[PDB]
């Protein structure tokens, strides 16, 4: 006699993401060597961590600038990988293919002004719960924030913290909801000296614990 | 952290700086071999078809990720819905060979044919962009995984096995008009 | 022995008609620090003290099933309430004392329960409210009910403006009875203390 | 050559309750931690044992009361999880999903009267075999019974014993039969003093050896 | 036993009190993971459907038991009878994604498709009741197990794997008019 088997209903169909392998038909193929080929990356986030890309502000400029020396809200944007200001970044490029994330997102600020121009800036993380963002450094001071001088070192990095009710947040956005909008980031200029035409270039990268979760194919094809 | 921005040395500041605490991260999903390891469609088909991963959609999960690299290497799996028998020939074979059974030929068996194919190009790695010519823009003709032929090819799916990517390149999200966010319908229970 | 003194901060409450304390669903609190707050949460002990609310007047006319509820947190005019306005996220448990003073010559019985995720109960579901952390207040035996519950929900931290996990519920099980020697009605009051108060996400000032 | 197999007729179909698992298609998913989440229950009977729910008497009252100080049958009900008086209890809620049971069912009696009201009650288990239940404590005394005073302690618990010919009984009822009606429970008041408007609240829970047997889906859907 | 009822401390008296003897109990059937581990129907279907266990019938074996808990967690298995191919996307995905093969897509194979899916919500546990809003009654949109889409979905069956229930809530039997018993036709041999 032979082995009895029950060909089971509901099993067997092809699933584009299944964990099995096909049957081979052309054996004994040896490839040209590619040992130590340069620039290899094995995880998208290793790249997203080390290579910050630029934010997009008014008229598509990767920077902000103000002609007045008074306090001003230079820019505000939503803490969403779906944000308009993030739309040209590599981080957002990667994130559109995952349903959820959690973790630190790092902002980088680089001053490009002349030796004779000085400024003092502030960056704040405004969590959800307030109707609109603070329009002044005074009101925003009560939030998690950092202030800095322009000097010998042109770059300043700040971590936007992951603070939410759920353990993960959606990468996409839909309408003002708790799972898809995690507050705002506000960048202010406290004041400046002779920096009317000088700019602050802003870029973003992934933090030490930034994480993307569930693979998706949502682009219109 | 404050650093000299011009050097371009990587700077990864942390929540600790202002009293926070870093949180454990699992990144299996973003792993290159894993994320490329899935079936994706090829749209422009003909009864005689040369397998070219650049035929993948530019905004597709695999298509876009593949484009976001300069050089790559991988083995392959294909799923073909065809009428008549399917013949595959390796990179470099004369188109005329697709007519002969001596080459790997799969006899029709519903609903389709799933095969495992080896990387067969003469180069150590392939490219998604090539600045120059291969003849004495498009990519050189040698950047392919062989060709397949049947009476009619209704569907083709490709799957990258053991993928290796090198030299990353720009990867874009859809552009945003609103100036606040890109909003779209996220799945939610009915009623 | 039936004498109990409860302390929360700089506030105390002593009862000589205590039936003991009922712990609901747990005797402790889960990690108050998880990945969702990235280490930025902090504890505010100045909010962990008693505040008061009158629940209702237990009268002879109220029949079985008569139900009164108080969703928590409620409007708090003190430190705890300011927290709700100053921080995007909070979490805390509850130490609840409910009193119903009449006299030993009154009859009847009230059910005091703490309910997670309140939703209106149908008349038939009321026969099963004992599935929730509870005690009874029956004049012949006690004037006080005391329940202690931990924080819970699908989220490790909450936005109380938008969600109220716990709801205090008082229900008539057997109507108040009165005689020449008893009281005529019984006013029911709650003595509540938020426990293990943690906040995260400081908000900007409104001006 | 390859392995010969006999695809067997009569096997392979999907059975809604089969003991096998489906084939996976989306791997590597790590969940948010939920260690020590409160109020977990792993067996329905742990809950049914610790949380008694109320019986339902005339006009849907979870209690009985009598205005006369004489002996009276305050209430009688069928020892059936299908009984009218049990219809709002959690025990019956659970039992409707099992074909059979066996074991102890516990009744709880709580007096809510004033300090100046006293009473003496009796509860009896009347097994099948008599045409109708005893209408008086005297006749019911010959059964398994318990009597009690109202005093410092307001609650009295009594176990309705499982006594039947078969080892299991049906949870549902059909018509007077040996497998679906296991007798009555009769609650009497022997007498009372000044307890005219005072009540006896009754609730029920599962006993140490209470057991439910065979999973069913009998509700109209 | 005599006890102070008001405290509400559990009291489990025994047959021994009046000379009886407690009898050994086997409770495997009432075990939560076991009892929830079976296929149950979902009634309101559409070609695009978001998996929501609250779609289970309120008086069904699983439907009612699930409702009799405040919080729950579990993995899942589904059986779908569909026309065309079936695509599933995880919790949080844009509805637009159901149109692409890159997401788990199952090619039709009679008589239906049976799959094993992981819990994908962003919360540590889910709820059957939620007192409040998720937007800046119904349950929050994030309480789901993803969505499925095919040309036509004729049948859906769901099965809860590794189920965990917390915080029990009322569970009701049918109400009884008679005042003696609820009587119904119990199965019995013909003739």
């Amino acid at each position: 006699g032979i082995v009895p088997v029950a060909c089971s209903d509901g099993y067997g169909g092809l699933v584009t993401t299944d964990p099995k392998t096909a049957d081979p038909v052309y054996g004994m193929v040896y490839n040209p060597p590619r040992t130590n080929y340069p620039g290899r990356f094995t995880n998208l986030l290793d790249v997203a961590e080390a290579c910050p890309t630029f934010l997009c502000f008014d008229e598509g400029k990767p920077y902000v600038v103000t002609r007045t020396d008074e306090q001003r809200l230079l820019a505000k944007f939503d803490v969403s990988l779906a944000a308009k200001h993030m739309s040209n970044t590599y981080l957002s490029g990667i994130a559109q293919y995952y349903a959820q994330y959690s973790g630190t997102i790092n902002l980088h600020f680089m001053f490009t002004g002349s030796t004779d121009s000085k400024a003092r800036y502030m960056v704040a993380y405004v969590p959800p719960g307030v109707e609109t963002p603070p329009d002044t450094p005074e009101k925003a001071a009560h939030c998690i924030h950092a202030e800095w001088d322009t000097g010998l070192n042109s770059k300043f990095t700040f971590s936007i913290p992951y603070v939410s009710a759920a353990d993960y947040a959606y990468t996409a956005s839909d309408v003002a909801e708790t799972t898809n909008v995690q507050g705002w980031v506000c960048i202010y200029q406290i004041t400046h000296g002779k920096a009317e035409q000088d700019t602050l270039v802003v870029s973003v990268s992934a933090g030490k614990d930034f994480e993307l979760r569930l693979p998706i194919d949502p682009r219109s094809q | 952290t404050t650093t000299t921005g011009e050097s371009a040395d990587p700077v990864t500041t942390t929540v600790e700086n202002y009293g926070g605490e870093t949180q454990v991260q699992r990144r299996q999903h973003t792993d290159v071999t894993f994320i490329m390891d899935r079936f994706v469609k090829i749209q422009n088909l003909n009864p005689t078809h040369v397998i070219d991963l650049m035929q993948t959609h530019q905004h597709g999960l695999v298509g876009a990720l593949l484009r976001a690299a300069t050089y790559y290497f991988s083995d392959l799996e294909i799923v073909v819905r065809h009428d008549g028998n399917l013949t595959w020939v390796p990179n470099g074979a004369p188109e005329a060979a697709l007519s002969n059974t001596g080459n790997p030929t799969a006899y029709l068996k519903a609903p389709f044919t799933r095969l495992a194919l080896p990387y067969t190009a003469p180069h150590r790695v392939l490219a998604t962009v090539y600045n120059g010519t291969s003849k004495y823009a498009q990519l050189p003709a040698s950047f392919n995984f062989g060709a397949i032929q049947a009476t009619t090819i209704h569907e083709l799916l490709v799957r990258m096995k053991r993928a290796e990517l090198y030299c990353p390149r720009p990867l874009l999200a859809v552009e945003v008009s609103s100036q606040d966010r890109h909003k779209q319908k996220i799945i939610a229970p009915a009623k | 022995d039936r004498l109990l003194t409860t302390r929360n901060g700089h506030t105390t409450s002593t009862t000589q008609s205590s039936v003991g304390v009922t712990y609901g669903y747990s005797t402790q609190e889960d990690h108050v620090s998880g990945p969702n707050t990235s280490g930025l949460e902090t504890r505010v002990v100045q909010a962990e003290r008693f505040f008061k609310k009158h629940l209702f007047d237990w009268t002879p006319d109220k029949a079985f099933g008569h139900l009164e509820k108080l969703e928590l947190p409620t409007d708090h005019k003190g430190v705890y309430g300011h927290l709700v306005d100053s921080f995007a996220y909070m979490r805390n448990g509850w130490d609840v004392e409910v009193s119903a003073v009449g006299n030993q010559f009154n009859g009847g019985c009230l059910l005091v329960a703490m309910v997670p995720e309140w939703k209106e109960f149908t008349p038939r579901e009321k026969y099963q409210l004992t599935l929730f952390p509870h005690q009874f207040i029956s004049p012949r035996t006690n004037m006080t009910a005391h329940i202690v519950v931990p924080y819970l929900g699908v989220n490790r931290y909450d936005q109380y403006k938008k969600h109220k996990p716990w709801t205090l519920v008082v229900m008539v099980v057997s109507p108040l009875t009165t005689n020449t020697v008893s009281a005529g009605q019984i006013k029911v009051y709650a003595n509540i203390a938020p426990t293990h108060v943690h906040v995260a996400g400081e908000l900007p000032s409104k001006e």
